[PDB]
Parts: structure tokens; sequence; C-alpha cells
């Protein structure tokens, strides 16, 4: 978010400190770091170590897609109670980052086309289990990631 | 049987979630549960068929 | 536990509720005449099948709504390269930045529902 | 593309499954004659 070159800061998918719920504490600083120009270093690193001329853009979206997906909010529609999601940039700057399925990320992510027993279910999810299991989908790509 | 699958798949649920979305469309009934025939034939509580 | 009567109301349960939890493509065959014949329709016995398939009521729905029914992200992936210029520098609302793109392909404010999750799509779009 | 004819169902079935991937199905409906034991065996004319 900090050392972002305007080429992709809009590619990368960039909006502004705190317009990422999932980042708490607002913006906490560190002393005697400055996030700003650690980005700019580790960048360096990356070609020393031989991140490849696109991978290194590569790593940084995959982190970015996790920084994007608590925009997800699901508001309590109360006449299922099997509530869905407003927002797609939400969704959507998480999903150029990951290149899935845009369709089927949000069909899958409110309508689980499951399994109980060893065939097909369908559900409509609720407020409340679409929350969870997209925030678990959130922090997993980050693990995936590492 | 099939005939109120049908009814129920395109009338009722339908506009139901029509409420829901927040979108605007207001709620039109059809009279189109045709089970009484079918209660007629297949209800097995209540006044049996 | 069950009869024939039961069995094959739970028979076509098997099917009628898996067939719940599939799409029914309906193929709603419909009698011209109840005497064998070439040519002869009558518009009554129809019309009486009309009232029995539910058609007037199964026609009035699908007039007013929207069949389909999916989100706006299908709208902001699949035809970026369609519009290369579309969004610009800077990013918005997922409804509004598919909007951009959405106006730069003329995309007409009743043939989408843009609604709180779903874009209610009508026939065809 | 293609005016209103049974091959567009069963298309519609095959190519659905692949995209929106609801599970999809095809029933006929109607009274003695009407026409839906062969608008049925068409559709395994048509996936063979």
């Amino acid at each position: 978010i900090a050392g972002a070159s305007e080429q992709m800061r809009n590619d990368l998918l960039l909006e502004g400190f705190n317009n990422y719920t999932f980042l708490s504490n607002g913006h906490v600083p560190i002393p005697a770091q400055q996030d700003d120009e650690m980005f700019q270093e580790t960048l360096e690193a990356m070609t020393i170590m031989g991140f490849t001329e696109e991978e290194q853009t590569s790593i940084l979206r995959v982190v970015s897609s996790v920084l994007q997906l608590g925009n997800i909010v699901f508001k309590k529609e109360r006449n299922t109670d099997q509530a869905s999601m407003p927002d797609n940039t939400a969704a959507q700057k998480v999903c150029h980052l990951m290149g899935i399925n845009v369709t089927d990320f949000t069909r899958s992510i409110l309508t689980p086309r499951i399994k109980v027993g060893r065939d097909v279910v369908q559900k409509a999810q609720t407020k409340e289990q679409a929350d969870f299991a997209i925030e678990a989908l959130a922090k997993a790509k980050f693990e995936r990631l590492f | 049987k099939l005939q109120q699958l049908f009814n129920h798949t395109m009338f009722i649920l339908e506009q139901e979630e029509y409420q829901r979305e927040g979108i605007e469309w207001n709620f039109i009934d059809f009279g189109l549960d045709l089970q009484p025939c079918i209660e007629l034939i297949e209800r097995p509580t209540n006044p049996p068929g | 536990f069950r009869t024939v009567g039961q069995l094959y109301k739970e028979q076509l349960t098997k099917l009628m509720t898996t067939l719940r939890n599939t799409n029914p493509n309906f193929v709603r065959c419909i009698i011209p005449n109840h005497e064998k014949r070439a040519g002869k329709l009558d518009a009554h016995l129809v019309l009486e099948q009309l009232r029995c398939n539910g058609v007037l009521e199964g026609i009035r729905i699908c007039r007013q709504g929207f069949p389909n029914r999916i989100v706006f992200q299908e709208f902001r992936q699949r035809y970026e390269i369609l519009a290369a210029n579309a969004i610009p520098k800077g990013f918005m609302d997922g409804k509004q930045a598919c909007i951009l793109m959405i106006k730069a392909l003329e995309l007409d404010p009743n043939l989408y529902r843009i609604g709180q999750s779903k874009i209610f799509f009508r026939t065809g779009v | 593309e293609m005016p209103p004819h049974i091959y567009a169902i069963a298309d519609t079935a095959y190519r659905s499954m692949l995209q929106d991937r609801e599970d999809q199905s095809i029933l006929c409906t109607g009274e003695s004659g009407a026409g839906k034991t062969e608008n049925t065996k068409k559709v395994i004319q048509y996936l063979a």
C-alpha cells in the first residue's frame, strides 16, 4: 500500500491505508523502520535471489487479494436469513488477483452445490455461514502463498 | 405431482426472493397452488385425499 | 413404513426432490384434439390445457421479473478484454466500476437488475 | 441463432452444466398423445 508505484498501484489494485477492514488498529507504525521504503528494499532483495521479472508482482498480488477479501460484508437480509453480499470490488479486486472463476466464487460463497452423503447437494448459505467461510478463504490464501 | 413442482419453482419462491434483494418488484399472487387437487389425492394429514 | 401409493409418491420424490435440486427444463406438450387427427385444433381444449398447465400465469411471472440470478463479477472479468479503456486509472465499488464497462458496452438499466448481491438477469441478457 | 425447436433445449442442458454448472434436467409434460416419449429419445440421439 505504501511503496506502490502508480502503474502497479492501479494494477495490483491499491486503495489506501484503512480501506481494508482486516487490517485492524488502523495502520500501526513501527519504530525505526518505515514500511514505505521497506517495500522497495524487499523488491530489490527478490531480484538478488532471482525472483522473476513478473513473479515479484505475482507474490505481491496474492498478498493484495488477501488484503482485499474483507470488503465482503454480509448484511442480515432478514427474509430468508440466508443472506448475501452487496459490493463486488470486495470480490473483484480479490478475483482479478485470484483469476479463479468470478461467477462461481460467489456462487460457491453463497450457494454450495456441495455434498451430503456422496452426491450433489444445494443450499443457500445464511448471513452467518457466508461470512465465516469467506473469512477462512481470505486467510487460507496467504498460507497457501507462504 | 409434476405440476405443483412447476408452481412452487416458478411463482411462490421466485417472488419471495424478489422481496429479499432490495430490488423493486411488488408482490402479485396468481392463485396457482394446485396443491388442492394434489391434496385431494396425496395429502396425508388434515382431511386426507 | 411405505406402500405403493406412498412408494410412488416417494419414487416420484427421489425424482421430484432431486429435480427440485436440479434445473427443470420443461418440454410442455400440448394437445390440439382428442380425435387423433391431422390438422384438428380446438382452441377451447387448448385453453383448458392452458389453465391446466398454468400457462398464462407462467407467462405472467416470466414477463415481469428476471429468470436468471448471479452477482456483478461475471460482468467485470469475462469482458475487460472487450473494452480495454473502460476502467481507467483508479477503482471504486464493484457495481459502479462494472457500470463503467457496462455503459461502455451500452448495457441497459432494466436488462440487468444490479441488486444487492445479484444481478438479476432477464431472458437473453 | 436457432429458432424455437428442441435441439436448443438439448444443447442448453449440455452447455449450461459446464458453465453455470447447475445440474441440469429435462421434464416433458402434457396429456396423452401430446408428444413426450419421442421428445426424450431424440435427446439420446443428440448426446451420442
